[PDB]
């Protein structure tokens, strides 16, 4: 059953903390991520967040309480938020495995080092 | 005038992916500081901006991400969430200068199904939104769907070009069959508008785009020759939905 | 008019009010049902049930329920004739036929009470009240002008006649689904710009709706808004979508 | 399943022989007859007919030929006909048949009627 909820068209300057501050009391959830400024349609910038609910009777209250809730940006502009089911219902599931032993090794990689000099003579 | 690590990520995705093997690119991508949230978000944003990639190499990006999720599992979910967010925002903005970027992301989403990053539910969810979001059930023009705006037809055909060939067996076969019924009505809604006259004819390249795509997926499909014929198809199909749902009988 | 033909108008329009229904039945098994002209005359008499006073229309349906054990086709033609008159009533839609059209709808409800028609006939008629000639966006139409609230009276007449029997089984869900669509229709009318502080929505229609809805569902949430009405339709249609497998499987 | 079809809003003076004159060749059917002048909404008088088809495919081509088919009346007025699934899908001995001729309470009624 559908459990992933997106709240979108939030102000592009908002933070995850300001959003949860407006969201309390927040129901129980597995998932709570926050994205912003990652669109390809500049300068139409917005923020969004995804929440995956444990029980699905909370979503109807969450929608009835926040679909239309007006947020404000840095300059007083109104941002009526939209609350819908996320079109992709898959959500992250903990830290399943250990780290890839190669992450953070690009700083000493030879191929990346030759690029740094070509970036000195751009 | 850009941080070197940012230019390197753009080099791997927007330059190297067409020229070198994607596995060599994956070897380098794993070495990035994925434990840094700013870098992880830049790679995700780089892939949401798929419009920077040549149209013929967009599928190499999905092939790369499908190996990346073996080492950074959550990255593929964020990229899909962002591409679907951009597709919805594209219909809300709907400015013609973003036509190539919105075509790219639709092609990307189809490729993401081809490399099993999403299942058919996401594809059909997006396909139906192209024919319903900001669209009047009347069929009359809307502010988000003005009469000469035929971009929904090209968005639908872009996805059906990329991933529609796989909806030929099983439950996905019926899902496409039902959608093509609703798609033929949407097509004849646009063709029925008063704006299309002998002085201002319906674009024949859109006509060929429609039949080219539908003949690629279904050889024995019947292309409707009128709006009344397309409405009758939807009514007969919805009568079947009524029989199966028992809203009147059962 | 001939003697026999006014003999029936005594039996059906006068006697049935203050006489045993079981006595007049054998007195109409008396009639020459082989004669097609007099068999046609009284099928027409029951179709014109507007002659009977309101609170004895169920006695006519009580009589007809007994005869179809001897001349079953007479019930088929009366049921087909009443359903045709209800459809033609919406096409004519002249206020001078209100009392007759209300009686016809009441008759169809009583015909369900005596098992002449099954629930599918009632629910087909009910949905036709909220959709026949109705624009799918709620905009006023040819057959449903803004101040025309007669569909609401037609819905309430049937629901008050036969709706209490939709309390269990399939008919409970069939009614529950229809009430979601009925509440959206009510709010489509209430939101038209014709209704102002100087020209308010008729308060007696409000009471009629709440009576019909409180009689069938004591614990029903009356939507106090159009968006509240629209979101419940979206929620119901989302479940229709899932069970139809149009984006998902199974 | 769904097999009973109605053709309605026909001219009120049209007859059944004339109607099937337009419908021929008629598909395989069990029931087919014709009613007229039986409404409560005088003077809005029309005619109609019901058909029960033996095959599901005969109907999709029957309504494609006759939904919109314009009939004509006595004085030229047009009557575009409608073909839908009939609302009541059910389609159509006794010893006391025709015995109120020579029946006591009937005989009492008729002398109440003469005055």
């Amino acid at each position: 059953a559908l459990s992933k909820v997106v709240i979108r068209r939030l102000p592009p300057t908002l933070t995850k903390e300001q959003l949860q501050e407006h969201l309390q009391p927040m129901p129980e959830h597995d998932y709570f991520e926050f994205f912003s400024n990652d669109t390809s349609l500049y300068p139409h910038m917005y923020a969004r967040a995804y929440i995956n609910f444990k029980n699905q009777e909370d979503i109807i209250l969450f929608r009835d309480r926040f679909d239309g809730y007006v947020f404000l940006d840095n300059k007083g502009q109104e941002y009526p938020a939209i609350v819908e089911f996320a079109p992709f219902q898959k959500a992250a599931k903990k830290k399943t495995k250990k780290r890839d032993t190669k992450v953070g090794t690009i700083d000493d990689d030879p191929e990346y080092r030759k690029f740094l000099e070509s970036y000195a003579t751009d | 005038k850009r941080p070197p690590l940012q230019e390197y990520v753009r080099k791997l995705l927007y330059k190297d992916l067409s020229k070198v093997t994607t596995e060599k690119v994956l070897r380098q991508m794993r070495k990035l500081p994925w434990q840094d949230q700013e870098v992880k978000d830049y790679v995700i944003c780089c892939m949401i901006n798929i419009w920077n990639v040549k149209y013929n190499s967009i599928h190499c990006v999905a092939n790369l991400l499908a190996g990346l999720v073996l080492y950074q599992e959550d990255v593929g979910i964020h990229v899909v969430d962002g591409v679907l967010e951009d597709i919805r925002l594209g219909m809300e903005v709907n400015q013609p200068k973003f036509n190539q970027r919105r075509i790219s992301s639709a092609k990307f989403l189809g490729e993401l199904y081809n490399y099993r990053m999403v299942e058919s539910a996401v594809i059909f969810r997006t396909l139906y939104s192209f024919t319903s979001f900001g669209v009047n059930p009347d069929g009359s023009p809307s502010s988000l769907d003005p009469p000469e705006h035929l971009f929904r037809i090209r968005l639908v055909c872009t996805i059906l070009d990329t991933c529609g060939q796989y909806f030929d067996r099983g439950s996905s076969k019926r899902k496409l069959d039902c959608f093509l019924v609703y798609f033929q009505r949407y097509v004849w809604w646009k063709k029925s508008l008063e704006v299309w006259t002998k002085d201002h004819p319906f674009p024949i390249d859109i006509d060929y785009m429609i039949s080219d795509t539908l003949e690629l997926l279904r050889p024995k499909i019947k292309l409707c020759n009128s709006l009344e014929e397309s409405i009758r198809q939807v009514q007969d199909l919805e009568r079947e939905f009524l029989i199966k749902l028992g809203l009147v009988n059962d």
